[PDB]
């Protein structure tokens, strides 16, 4: 599906709006992206 | 989708298109009892296994 994440997802002003949610790496897993 | 090899289907079994050999992590064959009424399977994961 189509799409703010402005200016960047790292320092976005509304983290609840940007679909790229920040998570942590678990045991036996890799970086999701 | 898949087709039936016993009788036959008007379509053709086409679910992959990779002409070369893709990278595979597991490829084995297992034989099951053909004269059986019900089959049971489990599929779960934990810690990437
Ligand atoms: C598991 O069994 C299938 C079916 O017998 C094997 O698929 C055959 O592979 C050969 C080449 O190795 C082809 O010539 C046959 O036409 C295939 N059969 C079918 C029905 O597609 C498969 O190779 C087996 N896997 C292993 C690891 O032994
Ligand atoms: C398959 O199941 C039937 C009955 O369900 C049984 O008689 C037969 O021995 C089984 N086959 C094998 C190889 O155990």
């Amino acid at each position: 599906k189509y799409r703010s994440c402005l200016p960047d997802p790292i320092s976005t002003y509304s983290p609840n709006t940007c679909p790229q949610k920040k998570v942590v790496v678990g045991i036996g897993e890799h970086c999701p992206g | 989708h898949t087709v039936c090899k016993s009788k036959g289907s008007i379509r053709n079994e086409s679910w992959h298109i990779d002409s070369s050999e893709p990278l595979c992590l597991f490829k084995k064959n297992f034989t099951y009892n053909v004269s059986a009424d019900w089959l049971y399977f489990h599929f779960y994961q934990e810690r990437g296994v």
